RNA sequence: AUACUGCACAGCUGACGAU
DNA sequence: ATCGTCAGCTGTGCAGTA
């Protein structure tokens, strides 16, 4: 079936080019490579002397790389070495079954090598009457990263008592003063960012035992299982100096803020320079129908994991959201939810959330920076795009 | 600031005939395979019930006949296949000759549904299909690949215990791959659900991707001749890339340890052989020892010596799990045995909750590279300016490049050479791959090796694998 | 299992601190 | 043989192929 389809493109190539005169022989069945021998003709008798021409002829369909103005071919090395010791010039036509696309390619004999890679073009490139004479002659932007530098306060606090957590924490919720979250105990050692003795506190820990220590000594070590009872300290610091406006939830270690003001969304505008946060921080949705069974209020949430860097601490942020049906219980199912939610966001949300959070919201003991910034060599061209949503 | 950010390019990929550019299919379409197959036939042979084997042969015509893209928005990511005529890019043609093909009867699908054991059901059925192969091959009509298409009434028993790990553990004495194939690529008309409770089904890409994944890994699988490689640059030393990762026994929580070689080959070629061994456990730790991993090196360099007769001058070993004082050990003390002097030594983490955030609705690009004080971070997934957007959805995670303190070569050209090993597999032909061949030719080699029983035979050959 | 990305859920592993 | 702390690695499955 391919065997047809090449003699048939030959013969009306041919046909194409007997109808202006251009004398084609073509060749026999011996032939490798370069096709028959041509003429040009001018105006009744063969003015010209000779020619070489390659027929190569495709069936129906587009090329490589072919959208409405262009196409390509790519030439093997073994015929083009072929072609340039000669000594005669070649020419190179396509496919004439979609809608008789007779182009012409000449490649040239010039000092070099290297003649691949031919890019065919639009309609200045074609058999016809428009031209026949022409191959006849040859005779950034910066980016920020999602890090928080932390700066350490003065001095922090150690002591050594030897009462299990689950009692202190059984003392703590049972007692009279204070909620203070900023003790941690771990091989029997007392750790706060607050003095123990300034606070109600004081009753899980001895009193004549309390020594305030310098931060940076603690800051930076070899141990690691120090960083971990440091990191689990600054997860209870974070707890501690914002549970006014949200709660805690195991599940992703969420923040998530808690609704008291009777089911009314909150845009929380800031606008700290210009015009931001006029997004929705909390969101309100109703069920399908009824009105009376609320489907899902939701909020989003984060959790943070901390780490060090040159003796230079930084804090993390995964903002995750957070679907409650009615209220402060837990959401019977929000895997399908938070699946859709996160399928139907792109990257500009991310990019809302780390210029909206942890530097204008639940930040106005631990001072945090401006997030890093950082040079990208090549700026992505958005503005080429569809912008498909 | 201290942070050092770098945007890498495209990595070239050679073809055959001198000719290199960044995209498999549109590479393949322009200069053929690297390797040529001498010759113009590949046969194969088709297992399945009476439907699949005709849905089979109707695919086949259809395919070699060209198939139209998906549209024009975004041309590059939906290229149209070009069949198996004179623009066929494999330079041969497939053909499934009638002396060998598999029906299977209705009495024992009928049989294989009716079985209430979960185990022998599956395991029947997989002995069944292994010894009509065994049985095909002892003939005079061996096939160069075979297929395997499943039908619906089958799948619901084998699927709704692994059955592509289980066919191929069995499959590995023959002396032909095969391939497997569903109902749903073949046939557009029936598609079938899945574990969960489905009212709806399940849902593939078009058919312009399909004939490109599926075709690529028959000729591959067929010819046993590589269809690409990297591209090697003009000036360095003679390297040799080893890959390391783990699995699981499928019954209990004990540990493996996967294993694979590159090496250049003498002239326009490449080696992607396993190991024709075990590697046992030693406990259920994402960790190995230390004699094993000298005996890795030892047989890496058995066999470049053997190829080349001469030993390497560099070594890179990836891996998944953090390197350790005694692997490390190791593998220095076979190399300074054997008189090696280049050294790296990289962990894979795929696990860090740091991004490069920028506004704009959409990330950075692929291969971007940001130096967290001795680390890499690299965007292997990302936006893609020949793709024309980032295809997906939320954002690509990265991930972090951790050298070894006795690897001699900085983090950046470690990055940048590891960046340019990810698109190599021909399994699949898009670009978005996030993980670098050594690491995922080990984990093929672990999941194939999975079911393998004691005392059989494991073959080196890659064909056995993907 | 034509393939990959994103997300979700699980199980597992080595140093803590205590019965 | 249990319980918080942190740090990371394999199985199993659903959308969506932008
Ligand atoms: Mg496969």
């Amino acid at each position: 079936a391919n065997q047809i389809i090449g003699e048939i493109g030959e013969n009306e190539v041919r046909g194409r080019f007997l109808t202006l005169g251009w004398q084609f022989d073509g060749r026999s069945r011996l032939e490798a490579g370069i096709d028959g021998i041509a003429e040009v003709m001018n105006e009744g008798q063969p003015m010209a002397r000779m020619i070489a021409v390659q027929i190569k002829s495709t069936k129906e369909g587009k090329y490589t790389s072919e959208s409405d103005t262009s196409f390509t071919y790519l030439l093997r090395t073994q015929d083009l070495a072929y072609w340039r010791g000669s000594n005669l010039p070649v020419i190179v036509v396509f496919y004439r079954q979609s809608d008789h696309s007779f182009y012409w390619k000449e490649v040239s004999r010039d000092a070099g090598p290297g003649e691949r890679r031919l890019n065919i073009d639009k309609v200045a490139d074609l058999f016809n009457a428009s031209t026949v004479n022409k191959l006849a002659a040859l005779t950034g932007e910066d980016a920020l990263i999602n890090m928080l530098p932390l700066t350490l306060p003065n001095e922090m606090y150690i002591a050594s008592t030897t009462y299990e957590p689950r009692k202190a924490i059984a003392v703590i919720l049972n007692g009279d003063g204070p909620k203070r979250f900023d003790w941690v105990i771990n091989g029997g050692t007392f750790w706060s960012f607050h003095d123990p003795r300034t606070s109600a506190c004081s009753e899980i820990v001895d009193i004549d035992q309390v020594e305030a220590i310098n931060t940076k000594e603690l800051a930076l070590h070899d141990d690691i299982d120090e960083q971990n009872r440091f990191s689990h300290l600054l997860r209870q610091t974070l707890r501690y100096q914002t549970d006014s406006d949200l709660g805690w939830d195991k599940d992703h270690k969420a923040l998530y803020f808690r609704a008291i003001e009777r089911e009314v969304s909150r845009n929380f505008a800031y606008t700290s320079s210009k015009k931001k946060t006029d997004a929705n921080v909390v969101s309100v949705f109703k069920n399908s129908k009824d009105e009376t069974r609320v489907s899902f209020v939701r909020h989003h949430a984060f959790s943070p994991r901390f780490e060090l860097m040159a003796d230079q601490w930084y804090l993390i942020i995964t903002p995750t959201y957070y679907y409650t049906t009615n209220g402060y219980a837990p959401h019977q199912f929000a895997a399908p939810l938070l699946a859709g939610k996160k399928r139907l966001d792109k990257s500009a949300a991310l990019r809302g959330q780390v210029i909206m959070w942890h530097r204008f919201l639940t930040q106005s003991y631990l001072m945090f920076g401006e997030p890093p910034s950082i040079h990208l060599d090549v700026r992505v061209p958005e503005d080429g795009w569809v912008k498909e949503k | 600031m201290t942070f050092e950010t770098r945007i890498f390019d495209e990595p070239e990929l050679e073809f055959g005939d001198h000719h290199h550019h960044q995209d498999p299919r549109l590479g393949l379409s322009e200069a053929g395979p690297l390797q040529t197959f001498l010759g113009d036939v590949i046969k194969i042979g088709v297992v399945g019930n009476s439907k699949t084997i005709e849905d089979t042969r109707k695919f086949i015509e259809t395919v070699s006949s060209g198939v139209e893209g998906k549209g024009e928005k975004h041309p590059n990511m939906h290229p149209p296949f070009p069949g198996l005529g004179n623009q066929s890019p494999y330079r041969c043609r497939f053909e499934i000759e009638d002396g060998a093909t598999a029906a299977l009867t209705k009495s024992k699908l009928d049989k294989i549904g009716k079985e209430p054991d979960h185990y022998r059901a599956v395991e029947m059925a997989v002995d069944e299909i292994i010894g009509e192969l065994q049985a095909m091959d002892d003939g005079g009509s061996r096939p160069d690949v075979a297929i395997i298409a499943l039908p619906v009434k089958l799948l619901e028993r084998v699927w709704n215990p692994n059955f592509r790990g289980m066919l191929k553990a069995k499959a590995m004495g023959l002396s032909f791959p095969i391939q497997i194939v569903w109902e749903d690529v073949i046939d557009d008309k029936v598609t079938i659900p899945q574990k969960v409770k489905e009212s709806s089904s399940r849902k593939i890409q078009d058919i312009a991707g399909r004939t490109w994944n599926l075709m690529t890994s028959l000729y591959y699988k067929g010819s046993g001749r590589i269809p690409w490689r990297r591209m090697p640059l003009e000036g360095e030393f003679s390297a040799c890339y080893v890959g390391i990762s783990f699995y699981r026994e499928a019954d209990g929580q004990q540990l493996f340890t996967s294993a694979a070689q590159m090496f250049d080959e003498r002239g326009r070629g490449f080696v992607l052989k396993g190991r024709r061994a075990r590697t046992e456990s030693r406990g259920r730790h994402p960790y190995m020892a230390r004699e094993d991993a000298k005996k890795i090196i030892e047989d890496v360099l058995a066999a470049y010596k053997l190829h080349h007769k001469t030993l390497p001058a560099r070594v890179f070993i990836l891996k998944t799990s953090r390197f350790k004082d005694e692997e490390a050990d190791g593998i220095i003390a076979a190399l300074d045995e054997a008189g090696t002097e280049l050294r790296d030594l990289v962990w894979v983490q795929e696990s860090y909750t740091a991004r490069i955030l920028r506004d704009g609705n959409y990330p950075v690009l692929r291969g971007t590279f940001v130096d967290l004080h001795g680390k890499g971070l690299l965007y292997t997934s990302g936006s893609m300016p020949y793709y024309g957007t980032y295809p997906g959805k939320y954002d690509p995670n990265p991930l972090l490049l951790c050298p070894h303190h006795t690897s001699e070569s900085t983090v950046a050209q470690l990055a940048e050479e590891i960046f340019s090993l990810t698109k190599v597999n021909w399994n699949s032909t898009q670009m978005n791959q996030r993980l670098p061949i050594p690491i995922r030719a080990a984990r093929k080699v672990g999941e194939v090796l999975k079911y393998v029983g004691e005392g059989e035979v494991i073959s080196a050959d890659y064909r056995k694998y993907i």
